[PDB]
RNA sequence: UAAUUGCGAUAACGAACGAGACCUUAACCUACUAAAUAGUGGUGCUAGCAUUUGCUGGUUAUCCACUUCUUAGAGGGACUAUCGGUUUCAAGCCGAUGGAAGUUUGAGGCAAUAACAGGUCUGUGAUGCCCUUAGACGUUCUGGGCCGCACGCGCGCUACACUGACGGAGCCAGCGAGUCUAACCUUGGCCGAGAGGUCUUGGUAAUCUUGUGAAACUCCGUCGUGCUGGGGAUAGAGCAUUGUAAUUAUUGCUCUUCAACGAGGAAUUCCUAGUAAGCGCAAGUCAUCAGCUUGCGUUGAUUACGUCCCUGCCCUUUGUACACACC
């Protein structure tokens, strides 16, 4: 399984029908000059680092 | 000289006097507090500041009022507060601050009592918030 | 070395005093042993037919040593537990009064416990003597 | 714990007072399978028989089994109190029995049959199959099958 | 929520309106002076009023506020 | 080392508590490090404790749960099934026995074994009902690892000879070694499996 | 009655040459690896702890933690 | 000089304290020796009842409280100025019992 | 903002109710007052152990001093205080520190205007009308019934076990109640296996019951994974208690019998911290009868710190052929 880690530099807001998912602007630990927006289920805050099984999949909002 | 400690409803009154390192809890030694797993909870305010560290004090506590765990927490707070008060009154303010700093950096309510008290039960259910099961059909 | 019953807490002292009452030879048993449950809230007799009366005696003697006078009703409340009332909720039930009274009378006969002027049974002089001897023996036996 | 080789002296399921008893269960609870002896009666009987309760029923003895049997059939003769018996002042001789056979049900059916013949309410309820101890029958014990 | 109601806001408003050459921007002396310069019927209400008066003093020291 | 004495005799096994490199009543904390960088700041070794019964307020704030000792979090999760609600002394005894059994089998610093099991069994990708594959927060990863480990131990100890302490020890050991014989690893693998099918 | 109640001597070597191949010994281990039933696994481990190869780690009621001797 | 104990019981704390303070001041102004006014814990005579006079509606319960406060002051005083200090206390709502 | 809470905006200005404020209670106060109805030390007397005077003990008319624990009066204390950040421009909000306590500090009590053909005429010597009023629908007495069982539903208790049952031993609460015209709460002694009986005793109660020696829980053992020592339904026999009266078993106790139940479909409830859950205790009813309720304490999690998807609520805009108002 390919290795990639990232770190929330900004928490955008809640999304999902029930508000359970949160959108995070995440910056990859390697090659820190690039940011992708991801959907994370559990509680997150700033400078908190996530593991992404898939690296490049831009998360959109969840209607 | 006289201090106390409380967790929920148990109060533990500790007398710290001039003596030679004798630590009684209900007339028994502190080695016999006996929940058999929370004995280090009452050992902790001795192992924190200094393991023996004291041939000069005598601590006698008497605890009543709660349950086994509550009483253990009350006595563990009482003897810490007794050491702090004895050092404040007699030994020196520098050493009092020095041991207060360790107790508070390890604080498990060693010096400040836990302020959590039971919430009153309200009608329409058992417990403070739990309600009786509601049926519609 | 200034050893009291309050120096060995709960199990070593009681097992050791029970063993001492066993080896003392005096049984003091009423013969009800092996038949009785020790509480109406119990479901079975004590698992060790021989020795449970001695353990009860040692427990009662230590209990009276640790405090002032104690009566049969206090002993029944102390030694009674919760009762399984079937599909009904549990409830505390007092233990058997006859066994507690007879064990109090046995300690009275052996001079471990005496009458209190205000009621109940109080540890006696030789009571404290033997209890403290057993405590010091247990302490030096097992640190 | 010790040498328990006992190649030919261990017994599997046995026979005891018209009831097959498993010898692999400790003696008291193995004995409880006979209709009429429960946990407490079996404990008292096995302690009046001077039998070691800490061993299984299959290795007890070929004599202690009959000692237990005779103590059970005659409880009051081996210093076992009347209040420990399930049949005291039975209905017709005043003696205290402890029915221990495939006759617990025989005594039960004699009681039920005399209650039916006297036309008592309990007998009538038993005949109808309903509850007899005054329980509410509106909601409980519906299927009973 | 810790929004002060009108009975606190206007009481502090009038207190600051007629007692500026008076109690400083410290709550401890503000409440003591409120004890003498106002008939507040509860200690909790007096504390609320004094705290809002102190807040108003502190934000007055950086420039006048409306009203 | 310098086991000086006072009137109440307290054993030297308790007088050797902190004169030297700190530990548990039995087990070192300083030689415990998280297996990865994602779960640091959410596993809470060092601070060390003498017993997993720090009856502290960790629920009045959102992330104060992250600063509770991970051993005590595991104890709290063992406090479950409803019939065992409360019974914290029981759960602490179970944790002590579990750590002892882990130290017996491939000693490997049972605290380190526990933290490795948690790090291995935290689900890295889950699904939300919109059915959509979302990522998992580190705190949620830790909580789901603890829940999966404790639930697997519970359902293994249910209706079988071996004790809850032994089932917890086996679960934690298998999870730390990262094997598909553990309930928590199997469940994490299943969640990550049907998350990629809902990407 | 299911297994290993009283007899346990047709391979009575399995209470002695059992110490290798595992470091953890308990009531449940004795039941699980087809040697003893838990009815007497407790007294078996107590016996061979009194004279035998296992040394106790915790020795708590309703539990047992023993390990092979070094 | 006879030793007497005065027990004051009332639901109204303000007038119970008025009586207790009148007694203390009278004992001081008559130069008596008195053990201070002991305040035994107030008994909250609570009663729980159903608000509805029938059986309909949400089961809302209602707790009523009667707080009874009790005080005893014992001292030593001669007959005339013990009768006068028991007859000075006729404050309404406070029950006063002097026991010798 | 919890708030028609406020900043403010402004054909409104100034007010009233509601919210808040308030009151009760739960947190703290080595500060004040004061306590053989609370407690602590030391002197008396003084059993044990140890004997260089020390540990633990009893001394309820055995002294003195004190109020840390307890009690209850008067008060103090918190006002989101201080410091940062961020707010349009403030109201505020978010962090950290200090603090006993920073979510209205926690929990309640009280709680507007309009209504409902909501419930109650079976609480009322509240009550209109109608009915009945001597063979009564008044009232009383005996007996029965309200509980009756092919079955459907709601609240629950006990469980399905080893995170356990059983046996010993450990031995820890809080809220309360209790009898003088008299039979209430009962300690202690004795008898009884038990339930219980009997002789006394204390208590009109911070005094005695009562430290309510509660239960879960803890330790050490037996059990050993099996409808098993899980479970205790059903039933038989006997012993007691309450009561004038226990049959349709009041309840308690002893022995015996040992059912379903192997964690429960679709559905559905309650709940965010000393909370859920587990655990028992007091009170209410009460001669007797808790699986109920009202409170109380003991042990004490997991999860979340959000959203409007479901079910609803508030405000605004909008459509309406609805006004008995989308049933
Ligand atoms: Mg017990
Ligand atoms: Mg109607
Ligand atoms: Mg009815
Ligand atoms: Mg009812
Ligand atoms: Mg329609």
């Amino acid at each position: 399984t390919p290795v990639t880690l990232a770190k929330v530099i900004k928490v955008l807001g809640r999304t999902g029908s029930r508000g359970g998912v949160t959108q995070v602007r995440v910056e990859f630990l390697e090659d820190t000059s690039r940011t992708i927006v991801r959907n994370v289920k559990g509680p997150v805050r700033e400078n908190d680092i996530l593991v992404l099984m898939e690296s490049e999949r831009e998360a959109r909002r969840l209607r | 000289v006289q201090t106390f400690g409380k967790k929920k409803s148990a109060t533990a009154v500790a007398h710290v006097k001039a003596g030679k390192g004798l630590i009684k809890v209900n007339g028994s030694p502190i080695t016999l507090v006996e929940p058999e797993i929370l004995r280090f909870k009452v050992y902790e305010p001795l192992l924190l500041v200094g393991l023996d560290k004291f041939s000069n004090i005598d601590i006698r506590v008497r605890v009543t009022g709660g349950g086994h765990v509550s009483q253990v927490y009350a006595i563990r707070q009482a003897i810490a507060k007794g050491l702090v008060a004895y050092h404040q009154k007699y030994v020196d303010e520098q050493s009092k601050n020095e041991l207060k700093k360790a107790f508070t950096s390890y604080d498990r309510t060693l010096l400040i009592a836990d302020s959590r008290r039971p919430e009153p039960k309200k009608f329409g259910g058992k417990g403070a918030r739990s309600r009786f099961q509601k049926s519609y059909r | 070395p200034g050893v009291s019953v309050r120096d060995v807490a709960a199990q070593d002292f009681i097992n050791a005093y029970a063993s001492f009452l066993q080896r003392q030879g005096k049984l003091e048993v009423p013969g009800y042993v092996d038949i009785v449950k020790t509480s109406s809230g119990n479901e079975m007799p004590p698992q060790d037919a021989e020795g449970w009366f001695y353990k009860r005696a040692a427990s009662v003697a230590r209990h009276i040593y640790m405090r002032k006078q104690v009566g049969v009703g206090k002993l029944n409340k102390l030694y009674g537990g919760a009762k399984s009332r079937g599909v009904r909720p549990y409830k505390h039930i007092d233990a058997s009064g006859s066994i507690n009274r007879k064990v109090l009378q046995a300690l009275e006969k052996i001079g471990i416990v005496e009458i209190s002027p205000k009621g109940g049974r109080r540890i006696s002089e030789n009571g404290q003597r033997d209890l403290d001897r057993i405590a010091a023996q247990t302490l030096e036996e097992d640190e | 714990s010790l040498v328990v080789q006992e190649q030919g002296s261990f017994q599997h399921i046995l026979r005891l007072l018209n009831t097959n008893v498993d010898g692999n269960i400790k003696i008291v609870y193995a004995l409880t399978t006979i209709k009429g002896v429960g946990r407490r009666y079996s404990n008292l009987v096995c302690k009046k028989a001077d039998v070691d309760l800490h061993k299984r029923a299959g290795e007890l003895t070929q004599e202690e089994l009959e000692r237990i049997v005779q103590i059970m059939q005659n409880p009051t003769h081996y210093k076992i109190p009347a209040w420990f018996l399930n049949r005291q002042n039975d209905i017709t001789d005043g003696k205290d029995y402890h029915t221990l056979a495939n006759n617990v049900e025989s005594k039960l059916r004699d009681d039920l049959e005399r209650l039916k013949k006297i036309r008592a309410h309990r007998g009538i309820r038993h005949f109808w199959g309903l509850r007899v101890r005054g329980q509410h029958t509106k909601t409980t014990g519906r299927r009973r099958a | 929520g810790r929004v002060r109601t009108k009975t606190v806001k206007r009481a502090s408003k009038a207190l600051i309106e007629r007692y500026y050459p008076k109690l400083t921007l410290d709550f401890q002396t503000n409440k003591r002076l409120c004890d003498e310069i106002a008939t507040i019927q509860s200690k909790r209400l007096r504390n609320k009023i004094a705290g809002y008066t102190t807040h108003l003093m502190k934000r007055i020291q950086k420039g006048p506020v409306r009203g | 080392f310098t086991p000086v004495v006072l009137a109440t005799p307290i054993p030297e096994e308790v007088q050797q508590a902190q004169t030297e490199i700190k530990l548990f009543n039995k087990w070192s904390f300083e030689e415990v490090e998280v297996k990865d960088a994602s779960l640091v700041d959410y596993v809470q070794v060092r601070q060390p404790i003498f017993v997993a019964h720090t009856a502290g307020r960790y629920a009045n704030k959102r992330f104060r749960k992250a600063q509770c000792p991970i051993i005590e979090r595991l104890t709290n999760s063992l406090m479950m099934n409803g019939r065992n609600n409360g019974k914290k002394l029981k759960a602490v005894r179970i944790i002590k026995h579990t750590l002892d059994i882990i130290n017996v089998l491939t000693d490997q610093n049972p605290i380190q074994v526990v933290v490795d099991a948690i790090t291995n069994t935290g689900p890295r990708e889950d699904t939300t009902r919109v059915r959509q594959a979302v990522d998992v927060s580190p705190l949620r990863r830790v909580n789901q690892a603890i829940a999966l480990l404790t639930i697997g131990a519970r359902e293994a100890a249910f209706r079988n000879i071996k004790t809850i302490a032994e089932t917890l020890a086996e679960e934690l050991i298998n999870a730390a070694k990262g094997s598909s014989t553990s309930y928590a690893i199997k469940k994490k693998d299943e969640l990550e499996r049907v998350a990629k099918s809902n990407r | 009655a299911q297994h290993a109640v009283i007899l346990d001597q047709e391979k009575y070597d399995r209470i002695l040459k059992e110490v290798p191949t595992y470091r953890y010994v308990s009531v449940s281990v004795l039941v699980d690896r087809l040697k003893i039933g838990g009815s007497l696994a407790r007294i078996a481990l107590r016996h061979l702890e009194k004279e035998g190869i296992i040394k106790p780690i915790s020795k708590h009621s309703k539990q047992a933690i023993y390990t092979r001797a070094t | 000089i006879i030793k007497i104990r005065i027990t004051l019981t009332s639901t109204k704390v303000k007038q119970l304290e008025n009586v207790s303070s009148n007694i203390v001041k009278n004992a001081e102004q008559h130069n008596l020796v008195k053990k201070g006014p002991v305040r035994l814990p107030t008994k909250v005579l609570k009663i729980s009842t159903r608000k509805t006079p029938n059986g309909e509606g949400s089961k809302t319960w209602e707790t009523y409280e009667m707080r009874i406060h009790k005080r005893y002051i014992d001292l030593e005083a001669p007959v005339q100025i013990v009768k006068r200090i028991t007859q000075i206390t006729i404050e309404p709502g406070v029950d006063v019992e002097v026991v010798v």
